[PDB]
RNA sequence: AGCUGCUCCCUAGCAUGCUACUACCGC
RNA sequence: GCGGUAGUAGCAUGCUAGGGAGCAG
């Protein structure tokens, strides 16, 4: 129960077949359902057919029957078309307005992330449009990268290497700190505890994180967490306010900040201001300097 | 036959869940508990008929309430109801005379 | 129920029997428009009936669906509405016993047990800064729970007995300040 | 005035009960008992002294942000 | 209901009481046409109407005996479980003082309040204050049932262990005191 | 997490019944 | 002009089934 994701409106309606499952409002999650191939929604209750060993999962061939939403033959005399006045039924009806422009966010729905122009629509597209364009982004690839194989390991040759195995079926990652694994130590009960290591060829040559010793027939995975949707845009909006409110100055200064106090001049008098950062020109030292400049 | 006063004040008041913090869900309970708190209404004592007074109002006040509260998450109302018959004494009256109507 | 399709038949019906009836010329032809017009009721309270069963089938699913929505965002939040609820009625209920308490928790003055009610029994009073002890503790009684204790086995916290006319002011940031003021009812 | 009383130790109760109160048995006994006696008092000076006894309990614990709750 | 017989042949009627309609030829071309669509109306009437109460009592068919089927689905799940939860905890129970307490009996049918005391091989005691303590589990052994038992592991009402020397009489109030003490057969 | 008994409310179905409209059939 | 049957809609009663809630021992 909240608001959609173009309109805002408020709404109870989420499409069962999206990555995220987020609110739709009705005509908006018509638009949705039509423009692109995510063809269930999921209210309150789930908008299936309920008749015993049923499988469609279309809402258009639903229809509503007494307490339930009926499929074409299930129905009973007294049905009513759940999708009509291009809105499909749902809670909070007429508070809904509808998006002139859905394509966006369809696209986004539909998209993969495989091509620059994905990424060209995650940050082209509105603020809680691209915002859902990085929540769909993450949730994608860690959707990803668990299937890959598992690295089981094999031997122990020496320190440093190992020999791995991996699952038949799901391919190899590549062998850099980029995808950084975690193990557990396999029990007679479960798999517990082994920590973050990643691996490079040597034989396997293993980065660990702390010091361990490994045995035979021991296996990490990439794991991933519970990524759950924030609540605030990329930023807020500007503001420039006409002096350094809510600070106070200081009385002197050192010198070797002195190219840097006359920058915190301006970032004190508003909000946020972004740092042209040219790498290793004293940028944690322009970090300390802001608390020389405001110790409080 | 009446019951005891306390017995269904209690009844109002005190109750599991949290369903039932809220009448709108549930509003069928005070119907029924208003059929059971009926026959007070005959007692001289006066304190006693004002429960089946008090429970009536609240019944009312809950019908009401419901409504607005449909009406303004919606923009419609409920076409039809036939509910007043809740919160007038015609309906509990029934139920007490040799007529049976199951 | 009059903006159906089948409305403007049964009216274009209605009005040839009314001019037919304000003619009063045949017995057939008008008799036509009672297999004509006997008809135009017959697709129009077909039509307008199921209808308006739809609309109060719909209009009850969504109010059962409403209060499954509204009864499962109440059963989710109970642990901050139940202690709303508590402190709204305690501070309706104005009693100075539970006020006294409730600031000096407010501001530190937690207790580590059951405040006992007998004459006897003991009670141990978290004591975290020295303007809270300029309140309660005077020389040798306590004032707490709107009762008079006396005091008898102040502690700093690294579990050091502290006497008592050492607790001045100058002499206070020297001291382990959580307090543990043990007393005993009047 | 009392059905004051009664109606928050109930609610009292409710919260601390929530508060996984329950998990040290000579605690929760304690509460317990003092609920019974409050329901059962017929005087109101008893209860409010039992009152403030059992209140005590919730705020020794470190649960209950009491600064916000209090908000006024 | 439209690819049966009878649509065709209502069609046919119908179109011959179109096309001569516009014609419009002789009265009793309209009483033929009107005679037709009160004949070929029966053919929609049984052709269309009786065969969609056949769907209605096919469909009621078909699920009752979907019912059925997961009523005799669940009965052998149930039965599983159930023959697995004997032979698992049949397995703890023959001990060969089980053998020795029968096969001594005069008939072979023992009472069942006598298994258990002659054959247990754990005790479970729970003491509700510590003067019932000291009558009865007092020491690291205590006899009981005419047999000789040793303590371990004793713990309290929150099931956190709770070593022998805590449990003297001051320390008593300072203790959740339904105290269970658990102990095994000494031999 | 028990066994009954009474009462209210909602929906579904079948059957019965009642009433109205249309068609067919002879009389 | 009548009867009967076939239809369709509306209504009532009752019986069964399913769900929700309340009282009494
Ligand atoms: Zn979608
Ligand atoms: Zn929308
Ligand atoms: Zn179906």
């Amino acid at each position: 129960v909240g608001a959609c994701v173009l309109c805002n409106s408020q709404t109870s309606l989420r499409c069962g077949a999206c990555i995220r499952r987020p609110f739709l409002c009705c005509k908006c999650c018509y638009d949705h359902v039509i423009s692109t191939s995510h063809k269930l929604v999921l209210s309150v209750n789930p908008y299936v057919c309920n008749a015993p060993g049923c499988d469609v999962t279309d809402v258009t061939q639903l229809y509503l029957g007494g307490m339930s939403y009926y499929c074409k033959s299930h129905k009973p005399p007294i049905s009513f078309p759940l999708c009509a006045n291009g809105q499909v039924f749902g809670l909070y009806k007429n508070t809904c307005v509808g998006s002139d422009n859905v394509t966006d966010f369809n696209a986004i729905a539909t998209c993969d992330w495989t091509n620059a122009g994905d990424y060209i629509l995650a940050n082209t597209c509105t603020e809680r449009l691209k915002l859902f364009a990085a929540e769909t982004l993450k949730a994608t690839e860690e959707t990803f990268k668990l299937s890959y194989g598992i690295a089981t390991v094999r031997e122990v040759l020496s320190d440093r290497e190992l020999h791995l195995s991996w699952e038949v079926g799901k391919p190899r990652p590549p062998l850099n700190r980029n995808y950084v694994f975690t193990g557990y130590r396999v029990t007679k009960n479960s798999k517990v505890q082994i920590g973050e290591y990643t691996f490079e060829k040597g034989a396997v040559v293993y980065r660990g994180t702390t010091t361990y010793k490994l045995n035979v027939g021991d296996y990490f995975v990439l794991t991933s967490h519970t990524v759950m949707p924030l609540s605030a845009p990329t930023l807020v909006p500007q503001e420039h306010y006409v002096r350094i409110t809510g600070l106070y100055p200081t009385l002197n200064i050192s010198d070797e900040f002195s190219s840097n106090v006359a920058n915190y001049q301006k970032v004190g008098m508003q909000k946020y201001s972004t740092l042209q950062g040219p790498p290793g020109t004293g940028k944690s030292h322009f970090a300390i300097g802001l608390a020389l400049y405001y110790p409080s | 036959p009446y019951p005891d006063p306390s017995r269904i004040l209690g009844a109002g008041c005190f109750v599991d869940d949290i369903v039932k913090t809220d009448g709108t869900l549930m509003i069928e309970r005070f119907v029924s508990l208003a059929i059971d708190a009926y026959p007070l209404t005959k007692h001289p004592n006066q304190e006693y008929a004002d429960v089946f007074h008090l429970y009536l109002q609240y019944i009312r006040k809950l019908h009401d309430e419901l409504t607005g509260h449909m009406l303004d998450m919606y923009s419609v109302m409920l076409t039809n109801d036939n509910t007043s018959r809740y919160w007038e004494p015609e309906f509990y009256e029934a139920m007490y005379t040799p007529h049976t109507v199951l | 129920f009059s903006s159906l399709p089948s409305y403007a038949a049964f009216a274009t019906a209605q009005e040839a029997y009314e001019q037919a009836v304000a003619n009063g010329d045949s017995e057939v032809v008008l008799k036509k428009l009672k297999k004509s017009l006997n008809v135009a009721k017959s697709e129009f309270d077909r039509d307008a009936a199921m209808q308006r069963k739809l609309e109060k089938m719909a209009d009850q699913a969504m109010t059962q669906m409403y209060k499954q929505a509204r009864s499962e965002d109440k059963r989710a939040k109970v642990t901050s509405a139940m202690q709303t609820m508590l402190f709204t009625m305690l501070r309706k209920l104005d009693n100075d016993a539970l006020n006294n308490i409730i600031n000096n928790a407010r501001d530190g003055c937690v207790p580590l047990n059951i405040i006992p009610l007998t004459t006897a029994a003991k009670l141990m009073v978290v004591i975290p800064d020295y303007n809270t002890y300029k309140n309660t503790c005077d020389g040798t009684t306590f004032t707490y729970a709107s009762a008079l204790w006396e005091i008898q086995q102040v502690v700093d916290a690294d579990s050091k007995i502290v006497q008592l006319s050492e607790i001045s002011m100058d002499n206070s940031p020297n001291l382990a300040w959580p307090l543990i003021v043990t007393a005993l009812r009047a | 005035k009392m059905s004051d009383v009664k109606c928050t130790s109930v609610v009292l109760l409710s919260v601390l009960q929530q508060l996984r109160v329950e998990s040290s048995s000579k605690l929760w006994a304690q509460c317990v008992q003092l609920h019974n006696d409050i329901l059962l008092a017929k005087d109101t000076t008893e209860a409010f002294e039992k009152m403030v006894s059992l209140l005590s309990v919730l705020l020794s614990m470190q649960g209950a942000v009491d600064i916000n709750k209090l908000c006024e």
